[PDB]
RNA sequence: UGACGGAGCCAGCGAGUCUAACCUUGGCCGAGAGGUCUUGGUAAUCUUGUGAAACUCCGUCGUGCUGGGGAUA
């Protein structure tokens, strides 16, 4: 009720793909620099 | 020798059906 | 339905030209001007259709 | 009340750009001025009426 | 309300539709310019109806060739026929008659394929 | 047509045959096709569907 | 093995001639992709 | 929850020990786990992989297997800036279009092309009409589905275009991802195959490991849109080779 | 149809075939609003529903 | 007149509620018929329309034939 107030008296997500947000691969920080 | 236990317990099953 | 090829149709006498008009792509003003009415208007609407339609199978 | 205004300032906003479109569609000389986004606006000309 | 002009080309099975009407002097053939036309060793096939009678009847008449069907040599020639036949037909109706038989005097003792086709064929010996 | 017939030695032995659909199609079986064995072209009243079945009646 | 892929074949020194038989004899360890070689 | 049980072990050594012997499987080199599932999964079947994470045990380097890349129309910018980037000069077999890709390869070049690759990988935007580019035999099983990848990592916002570039870290990082991790796919019915572990590039505790950790990212509560799919009780599980038997293990 | 087409006699004139119209591809224009209404209409009506 | 590797481009035919594979690995439900899911292999002039190939352009090479058990890593 304070920001309803306040209003009052004041993760990839593609459009068209909506298979994306399961599709693409959870990439992490071990991945993206070291020798392959 | 469990490979060949369990398919005959495949097997007896359908055949039991 | 009759898909009669647009080489035959081209070369028709005026009298056969068969008038098949394409369908609209571009959202025109006076379809996005025209306001419907809503609640009980739209339910008299689909009470209309329902006695329509049940009046021509019926016949 | 919250979604009250919602609709309360969506319908200014489409008002407002109705009401520049009718504005501009009057007479007058007027230009098509563009800002650094795209943001158009039109600019009349220093020309009182007759 | 213009002062317009349509004239027609063919070769094979390629046709092309000229529209010639007054302007500042730009030929497009296709949407893009006359001088991206390929296969690029016939470009001077479809320049001959302008570089025959010059750029000096071009620079007040803009023309629009839209080619259809054939291949590339079929539309080539289906453009420059196109060309020729519409400056001629132009130059008729809105310029006068003797720059229009002057412009048909030049074509044709080039080559009056540029202005008429060969059409129906065979012959049954 | 595919499997009535498992070589082309007994499509060849059943050459000119009349056969038919369960529509009542009726039917000739003309030659026996090369690399699938028991396959074979049939000629009909006019075109059969892809559901259903060719009957050689025999006895 | 950084010899300059546009030198004739004649006038290699030998330790660029080594370094490529040293990698061609031991490509996995050099961490060549398997595809490479059948 | 926790699935390491001398039944497990058992059950996978007979496995191996049957596939080093028996001259019915000598060319499958691979283990599955098939979960049954208590309830029909929802979910209609997308071809679309989503990926489980293994926790500890990379099962695939992206450079011991061949890898196709299928792109956008133009091409040029992506077949340019992966080879001459030497981040990822080396790590596709194949990179093409999906244009000249359906021009050059019409059928039984599809079935030259599924024997030659074993991993192939589209852009995220064109991994939808493939399943009449590759025919059919990329989609019947999964053992060469086709994994999406976002190329650029950027995202379209409506009333305006993604801006066309890519970015050779990022999709090295993917590829890495992907070879690193194993997949899935969703279906309506109470079976799913879960491929983990190879026959020689792997071992028993790993491979039963790994089959923990699919286990656990499958029947999870969160990570619901990639993997919390299981959401009533998993009744069975089962491993074999794609000739062999299901072996049982956890029957609840 | 065939033999209509076949049998057209191109010098055939009706007074029709000055409003009704072609397109590019030389079949048939119709138009799909109204023919008792214009699909253009004229400045002071879009100033009205404006 | 080649071989690799990219790119530009140009047709006319053809529209029946009709157009189109096979063999397996297993899970689950069912009394059964079967259903549904899963999985590897083989075959392929794909599937209805958009699109052809020869052609044109741009980088790269560089013109003396084919075999199996033997034998070197």
């Amino acid at each position: 009720l304070e920001d309803i107030q306040q209003s009052i008296l004041k993760f990839v997500k593609d459009h068209r793909y909506p298979g994306l947000t399961p599709g693409l691969a959870p990439v992490g920080l071990s991945d993206e620099e070291d020798s392959s | 020798d469990y490979y060949q236990q369990v398919q005959r317990g495949k097997q007896d099953k359908k055949i039991s059906r | 339905g009759l898909k009669v090829p647009k080489a035959v149709q081209k070369e028709l006498p005026f009298k056969s030209q068969i008038h098949q008009m394409k369908p609209q792509k571009k959202k025109t003003y006076m379809a996005k001007r025209a306001v419907v009415l809503g609640g009980d208007e739209k339910k008299a609407r689909s009470f209309i259709q329902k006695v329509l339609t049940i009046s021509k199978a019926k016949d | 009340v919250k979604q009250h205004l919602q609709r309360e300032t969506q319908l200014k906003q489409v008002q407002q750009r109705m009401d520049a479109q009718r504005e501009l569609l009057k007479k007058g000389s007027k230009k098509k001025i563009v800002d650094s986004s795209g943001k158009i606006s039109f600019k009349w000309k220093k020309q009182r009426k007759r | 309300a213009v002062p317009s002009v349509q004239t027609f080309g063919k070769k094979k099975s390629a046709t092309a539709v000229a529209h010639v009407k007054a302007g500042k002097g730009l030929i497009k053939v296709n949407g893009s310019p006359i001088t991206l036309v390929e296969p690029e060793i016939l470009r001077f096939k479809v320049y001959e109806p302008l570089l025959l009678v010059g750029l000096d009847k071009f620079s007040n008449i803009d023309i629009r060739v839209r080619v259809t069907g054939g291949g590339h040599v079929s539309q080539v020639y289906a453009i420059r026929q196109a060309i020729a036949k519409g400056l001629v037909a132009y130059h008729q109706k809105y310029v006068d008659e003797q720059s229009k038989n002057e412009l048909k005097k030049a074509f044709t003792s080039y080559d009056r394929t540029l202005l008429i086709a060969d059409s129906r064929r065979p012959e049954p010996k | 047509i595919k499997d009535m017939f498992s070589s082309a030695m007994e499509v060849a032995r059943f050459e000119g045959a009349q056969i038919k659909t369960v529509s009542g199609i009726r039917g000739e079986i003309k030659r026996a096709l090369s690399k699938p064995e028991g396959h074979y072209r049939a000629a009909f009243e006019d075109k059969i569907l892809m559901s259903d079945i060719v009957i050689l009646r025999s006895w | 093995a950084d010899v300059d892929l546009h030198k004739r074949a004649g006038e290699l020194t030998q330790e660029e001639l080594e370094r490529i038989v040293q990698i061609m004899q031991n490509p996995t360890h050099y961490k060549i992709p398997a595809w490479f070689l059948n | 929850d926790i699935i390491k049980s001398g039944l497990a072990e058992k059950a996978l050594k007979a496995l191996i020990l049957q596939c080093e012997e028996n001259p019915s499987l000598k060319n499958d080199k691979d283990i599955h786990i098939i979960i049954n599932t208590g309830k029909k999964m929802g979910i209609n079947r997308d071809n679309i992989p989503r990926i489980i994470p293994l926790t500890k045990y990379k099962l695939f380097k992206p450079r011991d297997l061949n890898i196709l890349l299928i792109t956008k129309d133009p091409s040029a910018l992506y077949r340019e800036t992966l080879t001459k980037d030497e981040h990822t000069s080396e790590l596709f077999k194949e990179i093409i279009s999906v244009k000249n890709l359906r021009r050059r390869f019409k059928g039984s070049k599809l079935t030259q092309l599924y024997k030659d690759f074993d991993l192939v990988v589209a852009d995220y935007r064109v991994h939808h009409l493939l399943p009449e580019v590759l025919g059919s035999r990329f989609y019947h099983g999964s053992k060469k589905l086709p994994y999406m990848i976002r190329m650029s990592k950027e995202v379209k916002l409506k009333r305006q275009q993604m801006v066309e570039k890519c970015d050779p870290i990022y999709v090295r990082a993917q590829l890495r991802s992907i070879c690193k991790n194993t997949s899935y796919i969703p279906n309506n019915d109470n079976c799913l195959s879960v491929r983990v572990g190879y026959i020689q590039k792997h071992s028993i505790p790993e491979i039963l490991q790994n089959i923990q950790d699919t286990i656990n990212f499958l029947t999870d509560k969160s990570k619901r849109p990639q993997g919390g799919v299981i959401k009533g009780g998993i009744i069975s599980i089962f491993v074999k080779t794609s000739n062999s038997t299901s072996l049982p293990i956890y029957q609840f | 149809l065939r033999e209509k087409a076949k049998e057209r006699n191109p010098d055939e004139y009706y007074h029709a075939m000055h409003s009704r119209k072609t397109d590019a591809k030389g079949l048939l224009i119709s138009s799909r609003h109204g023919d008792e209404e214009d699909e253009s209409l004229s400045m002071d009506q879009v100033k009205l529903l404006k």
